[PDB]
């Protein structure tokens, strides 16, 4: 007979027929599934008296434990059982209550924002309940529902209930972003933002993701500050980021200008950098998981032998910052020291007045003035040797993997800010933003700048031609500017940053998969001239965008510290070496482009910015940002079993992609960056990878990787990440 | 583990 | 290892057919000439054709001048230094001919009593005591001691062969066997605590414990009230879980359910309860302890085992003819055989106690096209295990007819007219739903008016060595591999699965299981039919899990499923490695 | 190596 | 060690020359009327004087319930498996009243004869049985094995 023990809590006969309609419901279309081979893997654990909950669990996880490259359909199948299992936690039946009656209850639970009432007519519900498409949860991913469930559902973590469904979250994240639009044209932006998201065109990160349409207004996910060069500063500087991070943004934090041990601050830098580190992990698990910091310095601080080996395991206590990721910053004369063979002198910021000034925002006045300090003898100094100083960087990023380089001249010739008024100074977390900065007196410094971006992607895979970015970047600029003006400031100097400049970073997933389809690959150079045409796209789209923006809603306040406004584009300022990899010409219209800036402005001071995904692109079945994948199937763990993804349409292009380990060396990776670069307003995270077996005695020349930075360096590389390295 | 193989005439070439 | 040999020069002096037929000789020297060699020619046939597989010592000893035979005994101690010097004497006794041992030591009372120093530096005792007669204290000599959950000692008992503390507190080279009921396991489910006791401060509480489930109930909560009496309380999961843990580091922590063993058993646990098992945990006998090596009031039991080889046998029909061939033999052997202790053959001339069993179950499964892991294998294993039993029960039927029941026969179940169809776990009729083909009821009448001649006739062990020599799988295990490695002087030794080249896609491998549940419900199966208990292992491969480990929740859930079935015992859990 | 993975309410629903 | 005490409660129940004098009165209770309290006397003042010096078990065994006094004790085992289970459990039952043991194992045959397993095995079953009554292996029961 075999009984099962109900919702409530009573007991029943056992269906087995109900059991195989599901799973035949789930099946509907798919390929390569037994459900059969389902059936038996579930029903052999089944026992008398079962959870009715239980038999849900046990039927999705058979079906999750069956994933693979010979049947990568399970994926499907088992979030659709998932899905099937989610709507009736949430609502106690497959079917979801009508939008409005769900929208008042969930107010009522204090879960949803009150605001949406007001900003909505029950009748105006009723219309955007007929938008949605509840069978578009049928298109996810298992490892995509994984992610749902896990963090983006509205739920109750104490009880562990979940309270929505996949399409409320994004019908009321379009709602939210743009209930402030008139009568006239809200409901069909709603309408197009909600299709866009729906159906994966446009990428949405975390924060947006789990919060917006609720009662939070906590948004920021990355902030950058600029410590100056006094303990005020240093005080200002640490508890903006106690405050950040106790709201989870990643820090990115500019110390060089802090003077050097046994100045005129006796103690240096090394003991204030321990303290943005606590600063970092004050609001973390036990010390240890969450809470991020990349921190930037310049090559030729005097303390920098020190600060290189900051994250070596191999040190005492006294003279290590483990937990902390470190951005060095170079420049032209840096390295040419390298290639002449010759001297790097170290300087403390403090005896050396203009010179780290010069080094952001004037190349030859850095020259000036660095050879000049150079003959001057009664300046405190260090000579080191150029290629034991590159050795000893390369060497520590090789080891950790986590100390990066930043191109500072880069990153202020080939920008959207005169480096003259608002220079480029450092970068975030994973290094894709570059934003102006100023230092804080106080935490309430009014004429401080702590600056802030908002994010989003589009998905190569999704679109089906170049020209859907027109309406996916008007949809996006849109959306996230809105956004701007709806979340919280919990620090002065942030909200400066962000109401004047108004920053946005929409870059991309499913890259690697998008060269696939088109029959390119990432290490002979045959994606070139695609990824010129693919990125000019993008680009060209989203300067439109918020240009229209701009003529409709007046351009940023701080609009005239831009290049855009001197009637300079990213298309005048490039690496000139770019001409000499690629030939696709422009396709677009940049010159009346120009023009119709010059004239009206932009909404945004930036609009673009390539950061790594890892949890977003799950929600879409996407390869991460840039990234060629490891391999075919992404392995992860959970509390519920393995979590197995395969990359999209494997069955058609298996052999069209090219796995990371498959590249013979980084150098087609960093061509493609470089050419993307021309486009992109901010940076990129660009990582540099090698497999020891590729080289004799299993060991990585230095010489290689000299070479590889001063490859990227040629190709106007801005910023470099990870170094990955295989083990055996 | 990384070998030093670092050659100043090597390098020295590269254009910027 | 088994034809007669010169161990000093080593010279061969018989071949296989010779070992055969003589030790068919042997066990029917003593039928009349009428039947005598019509026998002696049947049993030689079934032997020499791998049909019934014997065990070491009767393949190496019957025909030559010994009378060592017993292979497994198993012993009772009582809560005095004379029952415990009692014990440690047998155990020297037995282990110097090579026997394994079963010793329940669960009576003596914990440190700290009203003898005072508690369990362990007897426990220690005992291991030196079967350890007495080996090469150099490591390799030979082997035993399971037992011992109840609630225990007040439990904790440190627990960790005994933990690799990981001082001299001391430390009994490795012996194996465990934790005693659990449908209480211990109910307080699990309920989130609750669980009492821990000395055995000699709750007076009847040890007794009702294996005998009668509802008399424990009363008096464990009762002696939880009285609060004159010495406790520890324990949070129900935790006992579990360290049970579970140091059973999954050592694999060598065992569970037996004593209640299992007594509510579906051939024996009136009000009369002669199942206190115990074996070594391997297949065999299941009651047991009294003794005052001295010689006391005639104790009593140890003893087990004559053999298997049928289930793919030697073309149809069930067959295991008519096989169980009288094997029955009838291994009676004979009683008679036979020394008894080196007084309680020993107390226990074997009043109860004859036989554990007959299975090989090639893996290599059967196959040819029938089922599987372990998928319940495929249910109905088929129903069918095939009611005709081993049915049989048997049948031969000794017979056999009592011809030869008069055994002298304790009073003391079964049996004898009261009950049945093992009429005790077994009521929910395995959830998961198989094969009728009964035999005709039981006829035999139940033909066993109330003439007895049997043998109180347990049925029990599954594990064969390594047997199985070897009519090429089979070993007991009801799925092999490891296709192929088994081994070594020897001579180099390294291969043996294939039988029939590999027709039947490789049909074998299910060890390690192609997903889980542990689809075996445990075959256990389950047999158990309905078989007298005494049977050797059933948990198996894990840490690949098959996050970060590449075994969850307690699993461990405890399969637990659980075994208790669900009415699983008697569990033994080994094995772990695969990289 | 093992995981102390005891959820008390998933076990307490099971009937023996 | 030798008062007559509470192991509970701690209290304690009399004086030295109590013990003394009711060692004397137990030890000799069995003589003459004649001379009975003359040795009583007599036996006292050697004692509680310090001429005679009398052993722990002694000192706080003779005047209560007890007759356990035997604080050494020693077991010859001969060369088989009889005897060796014999003087197992001997040993046991002697360590259980704190004596100390002397065994003499000289005779129990070596590793390789036709016992075929060696002594080794042996004592440390000796071993065991000499621990089998103290702490955690260790503290109280001891022997020397010839």
């Amino acid at each position: 007979n075999l009984l099962v023990t109900k919702r409530d809590g009573s007991t029943e006969r056992i269906n087995l027929d109900k059991i195989h309609r599901v799973l035949d419901w789930a099946a509907e279309g798919l390929h390569n599934v037994s459900i059969s081979q389902v059936e038996l893997r579930s029903h052999i654990q089944f026992y008398d008296g079962i959870k009715t909950s239980d038999i849900h669990e046990t039927i999705i996880k058979a079906a999750a434990d069956l994933i693979s490259r010979d049947a990568p359909d399970y994926q499907y199948l088992a979030a659709r059982l998932a899905i099937f299992h989610l709507r009736k936690k949430a609502y106690g039946q497959f079917e979801p209550p009508a939008l409005y009656d769900h929208v008042v209850k969930m107010v009522e639970m204090g879960k949803y924002d009150n605001h949406l009432l007001e900003d909505y007519t029950e009748e105006e519900f009723k219309q955007m309940d007929t938008f949605i498409d509840h069978d578009r949860d049928m298109t996810f991913s298992y490892a995509a529902v994984k992610q749902l469930e896990g963090k983006y559902l509205v739920q109750n973590r104490v009880t562990g209930e979940i309270y929505e469904s996949a399409q409320f979250l994004y019908i009321l994240v379009a709602a939210c972003l743009f209930s402030n639009y008139p009568r006239e044209t809200r409901l069909q932006y709603v309408k197009r933002f909600y299709d866009a998201v729906s159906t994966f065109k446009i990428s949405l990160p975390t924060p947006i993701m789990s919060g917006v349409r609720t009662p939070t207004r906590q948004f920021s996910s990355c902030v950058l500050i600029e410590c100056g060069d006094s303990l005020d500063s240093i005080n200002a500087t640490s508890s903006a980021i106690v405050k950040y991070v106790s709201q989870r943004a990643g820090i990115g934090i500019n110390a060089g200008r802090i003077r050097a041990l046994g100045s005129p601050f006796h103690t240096g830098c090394i003991p204030f950098y321990k303290h943005f580190q606590t600063a970092v992990k004050s609001c973390s698990q036990g010390g240890v998981r969450g809470g991020a910091a990349t921190l930037f310095y310049p090559m030729w601080h005097l303390e920098v032998e020190s600060l290189l080996v900051l994250k070596n395991n191999r040190g005492v206590e006294g003279n290590r910052v483990r937990h902390m990721d470190y951005g060095v910053q170079i420049n032209k004369l840096m390295y040419t020291r390298l290639l002449k063979g010759e001297d790097i002198t170290l300087f403390s910021p403090s005896d050396v007045p203009g010179l780290y000034d010069a080094f952001f925002a004037d190349q030859e006045e850095f020259e000036r003035l660095y050879t000049k300090y150079e003959k001057d003898d009664s300046i405190r100094k260090q000579r080191v040797k150029a290629v034991e100083l590159f050795s000893l960087m390369m060497q520590e990023r090789a080891s950790t993997g986590r100390i990066y380089i930043q191109n500072v001249d880069h990153c202020n010739t080939h920008s959207p800010f005169d480096p003259a008024i608002a220079p480029v100074r450092q970068s975030n977390l994973s290094l894709e933003i570059a934003l102006p900065t100023k230092p804080l007196n106080d935490v309430n410094d009014e004429n401080g700048e702590i600056a802030l971006c908002t994010l989003s992607a589009f998905n190569l895979g999704a679109i089906n031609n170049l020209d859907e970015l027109e309406e996916l970047a008007i949809l996006a600029v849109r959306a996230l500017d809105a956004l701007l003006d709806y979340q919280d400031y919990p620090i002065p100097a942030a909200k400066r940053g962000a109401m004047g400049r108004r920053t946005l970073g929409i870059g991309v997933i499913n890259f690697a998969y998008y060269l696939a389809k088109h029959g390119k690959r990432y290490s002979d150079g045959s994606a070139n001239n695609l990824t010129h045409k693919t990125f000019e796209a993008i680009q060209y789209y989203l300067l439109k965008a918020s240009n229209e923006l701009a003529k409709e809603q007046g351009a940023c306040p701080w609009f005239n510290e831009t290049t855009y406004a001197k009637g300079i584009l990213p298309i005048d300022t490039y690496k000139k070496d770019l001409d000499t990899i690629a030939n696709e010409p422009l396709h677009y219209d940049w010159e009346a482009l120009r023009e119709s800036i010059k004239t009206h402005g932009l909404r945004n001071s930036t609009l673009s910015a390539l950061m790594p995904s890892e949890t977003s692109s799950q929600i879409s079945n996407a390869t991460n940002g840039i990234e060629p994948p490891r391999g075919y199937v992404s392995i992860k763990a959970s509390k519920d079993g393995i979590l197995r993804q395969v990359v999209p349409d494997y069955e058609h292009l298996h052999d069209a992609y090219e796995l990371l380990w498959e590249m013979p060396g980084n150098d087609g990776y960093l061509q493609l960056v470089g050419i993307m670069q021309k486009f992109i307003d901010q940076s990129i995270s660009a990582n540099t990878n090698y497999d020891p077996s590729r080289f004799p005695s299993g060991k990585v020349p230095m010489q290689q990787l000299l070479k590889d930075l001063l490859t990227a360096y040629k190709f106007g590389v801005k910023t470099l990440y990870y170094q990955n390295t295989r083990d055996g | 583990q990384i070998d030093s193989e670092v050659d100043t005439d090597d390098l020295s070439n590269f254009q910027l």
